């Protein structure tokens, strides 16, 4: 039962789900081979006769490469080569080619091994899609998929993890078009979407990992932390509370207003030695410092609407209600009037389990802080700006408009966007 | 005779506290079998448990949740084995918070299902009395499916009587936004379909727990201690022979003077530690007076705000009627403003010469107090700070209501606090 | 005075005064349950009421459930008749760009035979 | 000469328990029916092929419990399983629920019973009707059985032994209601009605009994006493009051006032020193003080219309009158313009019996008294204004509109429960 | 995945043959065309470039074609020769001798056909086609004639495949064929209409850079042709070399061009150097980043300060720190601010090679959309329109078949990209 599928939308999509399925095996102490030596894993994996727990998963990606690297990779059983689906064509980091042209070439066969997977699920909670903002496959064809669920599963929960687009990691010129113009296409289809700022995911391991220059894996395998600690709450049913969907129904205020901000705590290198350790006190406040969140954006300045607590490992109520208690009183955490003034608090068991020669060193007790804050507005409004100075010139469009694309479905996008940033606003007023 | 429903989280646990409680009371050892010292026990068994003949004992409780979860709580519970297998009633999809997903959609799916276990355990029956039915106002199954099952069983049941201990909400227990939506929606259902209902305030029990009780990490276990203690506390009557001699159609025609006026307010007294010490014993007028001060009410009213239209009392343990009733004239006399002089000796005492556990005295009230207004407008209030900029309906908007439905649950509550008022302020 | 005497009993008036005045003055079987038959007929109807106003709800209910039933479906026409047109607008497109490329491209191709024609009129 | 004791309601019913215990005592009778070794105690008793004698008295419930007490008791043997009639719910504290509802489903049955109990009788004279009045069945059914009795036995008798409600004794906040509308309907019907207020059985079983908290059994234990002492003459070949006719002419000669007011001595404990018995002297002076009065209200303010001294055991006529002429000499005692100043008093020279085993003394002497008094309209009052003050509001009124009831009949009942008392007023002048 | 490549003319197949001369040892090939090489990231992307054969042996895929056996008969008689497949020679007799109209219409087209023949074989023989390379003189007959002929036929057939050129600008500096501006402009016109992108080798910095920096006072071609190979083997660094990037022609392509007509590159390398001479002093990375947007290392004669950069990818090659590269890369852009346009945010991207070219152990290669390039053909057209206003040797064309209005057609369509090159020069956000 209460069953989910992860569905991975090339390279940032492909790599993100690898660290996370890595860790996940690690979390539910599974060997790569699907076999492992609380049954409510299940909702992720499934187990087979030979007691091979196969994970709910589909990795997609237009060109091979990627998924190529997990079919020899150090996991290669830990799958089907069918769940396992990829072209041959790149999206060439045009959307246009994403949705439309090399996309529509594999989408039927993708969403059949999604039925075939929704098959053997007693009770589908719904979809998590991971995906890439800039990226041709990661956002064209992420929003043809998410469009098609929204079709054949009609109004089931589709989440998203969408990888914000950073300079300082990779990036190309057109980005903030294949940003936008996803962000646009998902909208309607998506339920809850989880932004990741490569730049704050970069900063971060400069900061507290202390990595000069961060690696794919470095970045990841601290996203995969983040991930983990929001869907702690789904493979693991701790008495303790844990407790995802409740969160979603607070996180959640009106429909399009879906994108909580993560703040992850504590991130600390294998390098510390006699630092051990940290008071829920300590993680509690370091959520509020904007150093650590997911995306980099200021809530000092913005509302909110929402606050959820997510904490793992070593924690008891009576220091979070003292920890909720001070916090109370920081003059900074200014709620909407129509929104009560509340922290939706669920705690773990299991406390964060680290990678096998990793950066992170075993925490005993984490969090990640969910929140439904005006300041978000700002990750629009950085990428509509870059979209809008080219765009004036119509800079790189021919490229999409050479796949089919009309010259409008840019400026339908771009209005939506400032739709969304003006209801931003309106929410916001009190 | 008497059937048992308990609906979701909250009134599954509740329930769970009730029915050992009573079984204690009762000598109904977790396994379901007669121990008890006198057979005065056993004169009024037959209104909650059945026989198994056997000569075991099944309590006349179904159990109702649209998830797991909480079933196989009672299930590992330890008078969990006491109860009848087919007697757990529940579905897979959690309802999730939601009063439109419990009383529409989801519910709907276990209902039919459910109420044939009413229809089969109301047949063992020679003359039922009523219905009881434990549960949340702010969340879905217990909020939405329970005002369902009630409104259901209504219509298939309408000459027998709707018993609730309703369990009020609070921002001081419970993060969920949504709740003052459900807790409306699910009151008006309750203004409409039962005819007495126990408003359980959370804000009062986890007000109780802490500045009363002492207790810095007030949980759940604390806050339905008190509960089943005033449960057991106004079931002393139904359960327990004497004087009284009475039954709930007749406790409602008492209590209730006029029909949607039928909301009342627990109290107890002593308000005693789950656990730790039992020491000392209290007097009579520290029994009465204590009971009748709005610090040991189990809902969040001022009894001073208001004026009692009637009011009920049963002290427990060995005393005397005397000491009692002179403490009772004493009151009355004292604090004659808050009882309205339209309504001829407007209070009823009861005495039982048997003290709960643990503790030899007690004192479980029940007041129809026009104060109850105030539970209403903090609700009211609640509700329309999402409503005005119509925050969170998408939830409910989404399994198929409307606007509508809330402007006019709202509109129907606004009038019951409208009338509760007519009442406060008239005299003869 | 005397009255009464008796086996196991005895009795007699016992006057002090008088009455200053000599004087002393200053169900139906059919209409029992022609009442009851008009009792029963109340109590029987406003509980057959209340019962039009169950019937009433389990309606509201048959209604609601009906209306999420068809949320979700009209939505799912919404998304698949979008998907429909943008497919087809884009088949369309895509081909109209590739199909006036190679237009272009003949008719430059056609250039060179007036060309290679230009130089045997020369020859 | 026979007579059919009914009892309506938990109150007539458990009191009609104590009666055919007193009765079966007084007689002789064992609890299985039976009387070793005048015969007037067959106005009661329906002698069986097996020698046994079975009272004339149809029991009456909405709900098993109390009927199902009876077929435990010791007395269990003394009834056949027909008089004990038992519903399964009663009219919970509502006289529209008693009377419209589970009434019109019990009644035919009900009359039944009383129809086989009176397809016995060489002259049957009427009716002993016992029961509550705040009670939903004491008040419902009685009423709605009184109707029906009042065609089904035209120019019979109906002797009316209602319990009057206090707040001292198990008391209900419907009580008030029921206690009009039942009054109402049972007025027309009723030939002479017995009020016992509840308030001054409750002191009587402490001030001169010392039981401080006083038991149903207690408190009936004096109601039986008080009962018997009214029969006295019907169940033995005495005088005064042979017939049931005879107090509907001794006592009620303006019909509508046809409640008097009795009063009893001596009431005496037994857990206490013996010493000299009562004389004639004491008794007479006792049951002219309201200390042992039956209903709360002022005599020494209120107009008289009749008086009988019943008398029991070791009495003397002449000390009997001895005893008269003292309370003459000093008390005036008030009497209306239209009535003789004087009292038919009866001698019933059989033993005062008390339960073996009671609370109660054996004395050797006994007295009761019927007395129609204008001061029983202070009683009306008391539970006309409580009705007052609800009905205003309308109060409750819902439950008994619920029940097939017309909102009219309130003010209706309320309407002739007022004209009574202005008839107290058009009598004590 | 695979790059179909073409050779024409003289020059055409001169830097054709050096290219995979330098590719080849790049890659540890023989002359044969059999494997030595150490590290096995050399045969990583050969697919690209290359084709398996019996003998576990390689063969350059590229057509080898021009009018003349001239230099058809040098390459096979040259170094690496053997390597080629002799099928894929298509070399008439005729000669277009310097003149646009014998190849594009006539001489040219009776073999263009035959060419297509070739084309059509390798590109079947393809797990997926990326697209064409062309090497071509744009000042000779063959070249710029039949080449441009060769690039519009090819893409009639294949117009879903990146059409990549290698055009070498003539000048007055290194030729005295008095038409060379004629089959320049006619060339260009082809080229701003049927190529993805082009990479403008521009005779006139090669050889002032042979000459005021190499300082060989007459230089020969071969001292020019190692500096178009230098610049060619970068250009095509990632596309053959692994990497982070992933490595499309079109990936490149959609970066690199915000405008269609707009394709045009400008080359440049560091370090320069005088062909077949041991290297000695190495080169620091501040010098490579400096020495890389110096006016000095352009490929094309154009001064990178007189315009503006839409678009830059810079390939440095070699193990070097990345962070004292991303250190210059960001002084670079971060002082001479003036010449990016704003309206392209992040408009410089950065690849690093571990592999470096033989002889050197750092290298850096530059690819830039400056609109600087306008003064490459701001000095055609006048070269040209000094010789149209007087029809100068026009009548070579027109006895060939060729229209007069064709030319003043090729010299408008040039005049109208050179005002194109300014409009977004001048053009800015505000
Ligand atoms: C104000 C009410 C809260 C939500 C409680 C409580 C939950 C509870 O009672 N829970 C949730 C799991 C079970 C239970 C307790 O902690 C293990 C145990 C001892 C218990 O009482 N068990 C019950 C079993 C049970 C009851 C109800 C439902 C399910 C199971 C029993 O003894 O019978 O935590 C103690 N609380 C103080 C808290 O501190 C929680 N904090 C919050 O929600 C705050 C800070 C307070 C209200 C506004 N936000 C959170 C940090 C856990
Ligand atoms: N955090 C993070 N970002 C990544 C990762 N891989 C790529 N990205 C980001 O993804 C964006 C580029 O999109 P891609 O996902 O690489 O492209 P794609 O079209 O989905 O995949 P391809 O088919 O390989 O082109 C840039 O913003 C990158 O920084 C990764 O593993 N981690
Ligand atoms: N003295 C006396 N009064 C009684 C007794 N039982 C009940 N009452 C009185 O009767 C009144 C209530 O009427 P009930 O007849 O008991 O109630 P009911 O509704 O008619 O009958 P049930 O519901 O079946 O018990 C109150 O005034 C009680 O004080 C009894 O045994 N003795
Ligand atoms: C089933 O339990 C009960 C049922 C009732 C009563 C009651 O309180 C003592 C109960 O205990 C909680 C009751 C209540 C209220 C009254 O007036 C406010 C009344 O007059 C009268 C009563 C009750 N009657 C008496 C004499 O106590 C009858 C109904
Ligand atoms: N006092 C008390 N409140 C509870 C308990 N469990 C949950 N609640 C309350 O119940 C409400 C949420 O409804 P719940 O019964 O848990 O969910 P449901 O399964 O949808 O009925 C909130 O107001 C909680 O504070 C419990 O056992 N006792
Ligand atoms: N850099 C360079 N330029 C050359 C080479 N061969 C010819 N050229 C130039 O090419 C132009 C003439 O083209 P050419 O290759 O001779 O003619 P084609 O044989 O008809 O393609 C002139 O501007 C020459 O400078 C060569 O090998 N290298
Ligand atoms: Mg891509
Ligand atoms: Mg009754």
């Amino acid at each position: 039962m209460r069953e989910c599928i992860s569905i991975h939308v090339g390279q940032a999509g492909v790599q993100i789900g690898n660290a996370c399925w890595e860790l996940y095996c690690l979390e539910h102490g599974i060997q790569p081979d699907g076999q492992m030596p609380d049954d409510s894993f299940n909702t992720f994996f499934s187990e087979t006769g030979a007691g091979k727990h196969v994970p709910r998963a589909v990795f997609v990606d237009l060109e091979p490469t990627v998924i190529d690297e997990v079919r020899t990779g150090t996991y290669r059983q830990l799958f089907h080569p069918e769940q396992l689906i990829t072209g041959k064509e790149d999206a060439a980091n045009n959307y246009a080619r994403g949705h439309y042209t090399i996309g529509k070439e594999i989408i039927d066969l993708v969403l059949d091994r999604i039925r075939k997977l929704a098959d053997q699920c007693t009770g589908l909670q719904g979809f998590l899609v991971f995906h890439s903002f800039g990226g041709g496959t990661g956002s064209g064809f992420t929003s043809l998929l998410m469009e098609r669920l929204s079709v054949d599963y009609g109004k089931k929960s589709k989440l998203e993890f969408s990888i914000y687009p950073a300079p300082q990691v990779s990036t190309a010129v057109v980005e903030p078009y294949n940003s936008i113009l996803t962000t646009h296409t998902t909208l309607e289809h998506s339920d809850c979407a989880f932004m990741v700022d490569n730049e704050a995911i970069y900063d971060i391991c400069r900061r507290n990992l202390d990595i000069e220059r961060p690696t794919y894996t470095n970045l990841n395998r601290l996203i995969g932390q983040i991930v983990s600690s929001i869907t702690a709450s789904l493979r693991f049913d701790g008495a303790l509370n844990v407790d995802l969907t409740e969160f979603q129904t607070n996180l959640v205020p009106y429909p399009r207003i879906h994108f909580p901000l993560a703040t992850y705590a504590p991130v600390i290198s294998a390098e510390k030695a006699y630092h051990e350790q940290l008071s829920v006190a300590e993680i509690t406040n370091a959520c509020f410092e904007p150093a650590n969140q997911m995306v980099k954006c200021d809530p000092r300045h913005g509302k909110y609407m929402a606050c959820c607590l997510l904490y793992r490992g070593d924690v008891v109520p009576k220091d979070v209600n003292a920890a909720i208690a001070t916090i109370k009183t920081k003059r900074t955490i200014q709620f909407v009037d129509w929104c009560p003034t509340g922290f939706k608090v669920g705690i773990n068991y299991q406390p964060p389990t680290v990678v096998p020669g990793g950066d992170l060193a075993k925490v005993q007790r984490a969090v990640c802080m969910l929140s439904n804050t005006t300041a978000i507005a700002e990750a629009w409004a950085r990428l509509d700006h870059k979209f809008d100075l080219m765009y004036a010139k119509r800079a790189f469009v021919h490229w999409y408009v050479g796949e089919g694309m009309e010259e409008g479905e840019f400026s339908e996008a771009r209005e939506d966007m400032a739709a969304l940033e003006k209801d931003y606003e309106e929410v916001g007023v009190d | 005779e008497i059937v048992h429903i308990q609906a979701g989280q909250c009134g599954n646990q509740i329930g769970a506290k009730f029915w050992e409680v009573i079984s204690d009371e009762h000598g109904i050892d977790p396994t379901g079998s007669y121990h008890g010292d006198s057979d005065l026990q056993l004169e009024r068994i037959n209104v909650y448990y059945n026989e198994a003949t056997g000569n075991k004992y099944v309590p006349r409780a179904i159990l109702v949740d649209l998830e797991p979860g909480t079933m196989d709580s009672v299930r590992s519970g330890p008078f969990g084995q006491i109860f009848r297998p087919d007697n757990f009633v529940f579905g897979q999809s959690g309802a999730g918070n939601n009063w439109a997903k419990g009383h529409y959609t989801e519910g709907a799916e276990l209902v039919d299902s459910v109420l044939d276990v009413v229809r089969k355990e109301s047949e063992s029956c020679d003359c039922l009395q009523g219905f009881q039915l434990t549960h949340s106002l702010g969340g879905g199954t217990g909020s939405g499916m329970g005002t369902l099952l009630i409104s259901k069983i209504r219509e298939e049941y309408p000459d027998r009587i709707m018993n609730t201990f309703s369990v009020m909400p609070s921002p001081k227990v419970s993060d969920t936004v949504v709740e003052p939506y459900n807790a409306t929606l699910s009151v008006h259902q309750l203004v409409e379909n039962t005819d007495e209902t126990y408003s359980i305030d959370n804000e009062a029990l986890y007000d109780i727990c802490f500045r009363t009780l002492k207790l810095t990490t007030p949980t759940y276990g604390d806050l339905n201690h008190l509960v089943s203690a005033t449960m057991s506390g106004v079931t002393t009557c139904l359960r327990f022979p004497g004087q009284l001699n009475a039954d709930l159609r007749k406790l409602a025609v008492n209590m209730v003077p006029f029909p949607r006026l039928h909301f009342f307010m627990p109290g107890f007294a002593p308000l005693t530690s789950r656990g730790s010490q039992q020491y000392r014993a209290l007097t009579v007028p520290e029994l009465t007076q204590q009971m009748f001060d709005s610090k040991n009410m189990m809902a969040a009213c001022d009894p001073r705000h208001g004026r009692y239209l009637t009011v009920a009392a049963v002290f427990r343990g060995r005393m005397s009627m005397k000491e009692v009733d002179e403490q009772m004239l004493n009151v009355q006399n004292k604090n004659s403003s808050y009882f309205v002089e339209w309504i001829p000796n407007n209070v009823k005492t009861a005495v039982c010469d048997i003290p709960p556990r643990g503790l030899k005295m007690s004192a479980t009230f029940i007041g129809n107090s026009t104060a109850i207004q105030e539970l209403f407008k903090r609700i009211s209030e609640q509700f329309t700070a999402m409503f005005r900029r119509k925050a969170f309906l998408h939830w409910y908007t989404g399994e198929g209501m409307d606007e509508m439905e809330f402007t006019e649950a709202e509109s129907n509550m606004n009038d019951l606090v409208s009338e509760y008022q007519q009442y406060q302020d008239a005299t003869a | 005075i005397e009255l009464n005497k008796a086996t196991s009993g005895q009795s007699w008036e016992v006057i002090l005064k008088p009455p200053s005045f000599d004087g002393v003055p200053e169900p139906s079987l059919e209409e029992i349950q022609k009442k009851l038959e008009a009792a029963e007929e109340r109590r029987k109807y406003q509980e057959a009421e209340l019962l039009k106003h169950l019937a009433e709800k389990r309606e509201h209910e048959r209604e609601v459930i009906q209306k999420a039933i068809e949320e979700n479906n009209n939505f799912i026409k919404m998304a698949k008749e979008k998907l429909a047109q943008k497919m087809e607008s884009n088949k369309e497109n895509r081909e109209a760009h590739l199909a006036a490329m190679l237009e272009r491209l003949q008719e430059k191709d056609k250039h060179a035979e007036e060309v290679r024609k230009n130089k045997e009129l020369k020859e």
